[PDB]
């Protein structure tokens, strides 16, 4: 089963870097792509074919395919690991959109040049025999990056019918200037609407609160924003990379967690022990079932008042107990509430440590993460919706940056943004209807 | 926003400094 990476945009293009970073880390390959393994006649304990190419000179090249529009940004990685990425997968355009522009030209310039990277896909997918599906990379606020990945997104599914595609999409934070790139995040969101089978949502006010709680002297870090995004997508994909008993598929922990496509949308959090002070809040799995419930530890700012819980899923990476897990999930039972119509959907994934990184082992330590599917979610809408609910009448510095298909023409404008909002609300609805046991 | 990557920049002078 392959799984294949794409990455649109610079926060993409730092994600993936700091991704590839761990998971080289993690595999012990290094800044040249070389085993770092004494002898090489050993067997290993893991599969690294699902993300990784293998040659007849022991190198490995990752399956990501990048996206771009000034290549300056995107030679850094190039710059910090040589040889290690290939050259011929990433894209760069010319003269294309604005610093920081709408997502319109960004639309455009994909819908122009959507043949070749159609064709560079292909001949990426031919290179190997078990495909199983796709991961994209990006964020909503940026204009062209975000509309490199809704066209792209497009392509593969109206393409591709019997493969997965799973997002990960970054969301900024609350602020002032953001009131034009939610504008252009609302219609960014169609696309994740229809398409997406499976999504999570990032944002940057619970990365930079977890940034200031963890790491000293904090004023700016995205990079570990990055960092954090990098660690949990890692240990989302441990469970494949490392085979286990029960889970060797995206399918499989994607069936338990998403119900009918039209709840789609999961909400993350894990434990502080991080993977880059380290040493301290790692006491034993029993605590960490009971932080994981911490709204502190939620990657999105949320409130605290009787959560809504539809599924949940938890991994643990490390020498675990079953009593602790037993009484821990005894108690979960009784204090998580889920609404009535449906079951208890509560699951535990116990992996498995990397035999490859000169790790401190202790005979307790462990770590933890959880998904879980939220009707909260909702909220990180509707703190972008009532901007433009106030704004978008006059438009007077909304209709310079031409916002649309179509040059100058804003009756075509006004109806496709019309249609966003309608599915927007239509998905609002949705999950109050869920919420609100009408079904019941 | 380049002053901001300085100052990560920054951070990460005084992290090598620390580890030397
Ligand atoms: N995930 C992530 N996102 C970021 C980070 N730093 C900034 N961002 C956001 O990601 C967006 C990227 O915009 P981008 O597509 O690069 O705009 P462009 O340079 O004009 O193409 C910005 O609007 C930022 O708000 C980061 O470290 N990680």
């Amino acid at each position: 089963g392959e799984i294949i990476t794409l990455q649109a945009g610079q926060c993409g293009n730092h994600v993936g870097k700091f991704l590839w970073s761990q998971l080289a880390k993690e595999h012990a390959i290094g800044t040249d792509g070389l085993s770092q393994l004494p002898d090489s006649s050993t067997e290993r304990d893991d599969d690294t074919k699902p993300f990784f190419r293998e040659n007849s000179r022991n190198k490995f090249t990752p399956r990501a395919i990048m996206m771009d529009s000034e290549p300056s940004v995107i030679a850094d990685v190039e710059n910090t690991f040589r040889g290690f990425f290939d050259p011929r997968n990433t894209w760069v355009a010319s003269d294309g959109a604005s610093a920081g522009n709408s997502w319109a030209n960004g639309y455009d310039i994909g819908t122009r040049n959507q043949d070749d990277i159609l064709n560079k896909i292909d001949k990426e997918i031919d290179s190997t025999d078990n495909f199983e599906g796709f991961q994209l990379l990006h964020s909503v606020a940026g204009g062209t990056g975000s509309g490199l990945g809704s066209n792209l997104l497009e392509a593969l599914c109206d393409r591709y019918p019997k493969k997965i595609l799973t997002t990960y999409s970054v969301f900024p934070a609350r602020s002032s200037e953001v009131v034009v790139q939610s504008y252009n995040t609302i219609l960014a969101l169609r696309r994740l609407i229809e398409d997406s089978d499976a999504t999570v949502v990032f944002d940057n006010a619970s990365l930079l609160n977890i940034s200031g709680k963890v790491f000293r002297n904090p004023n700016i870090d995205l990079q570990h924003t990055n960092q954090l995004i990098s660690t949990i997508i890692s240990s989302v994909t441990n469970s494949i990379r490392f085979p286990s008993y029960m889970y060797s598929s995206m399918s499989s922990i994607y069936s338990t967690l998403i119900p009918s496509p039209e709840l789609h949308f999961l909400s993350p959090s894990f434990t502080p022990f991080t993977s880059d002070d380290i040493a301290h809040k790692g006491h034993s799995s029993y605590d960490v079932m009971l932080d994981l419930l911490d709204p502190s530890n939620s990657l999105v700012s949320t409130a605290m008042n009787n959560p809504t819980y539809f599924n949940v899923y938890n991994t643990i990476i490390g020498n675990v107990e079953p009593r602790q897990i037993s009484r821990a999930m005894t108690k979960l039972q009784q204090r998580i509430k889920f609404p009535s119509w449906s079951s208890s959907a509560m699951h535990v994934n116990i992996g498995r440590r990397s035999p490859y990184l000169p790790l401190q082992p202790n005979e307790n330590e462990v770590s933890g993460m959880m998904l879980s599917n939220m009707s909260t979610v909702v909220n990180v809408f509707e703190n972008a919706c009532n901007t433009f609910d106030k704004v978008f009448a006059k438009g007077a510095f909304l209709n310079n940056y031409n916002v649309g298909d179509l040059f100058q023409s804003m009756q075509n404008v006004q109806d496709e943004f019309a249609e966003s909002r309608e599915v927007v609300q239509s998905l609002m609805e949705d999950y109050v209807a869920a919420e609100q046991d009408s079904y019941l | 926003e380049i002053k901001s990557l300085k100052h990560e920049i920054k951070e990460l002078r005084k992290e090598k400094n620390d580890t030397l």
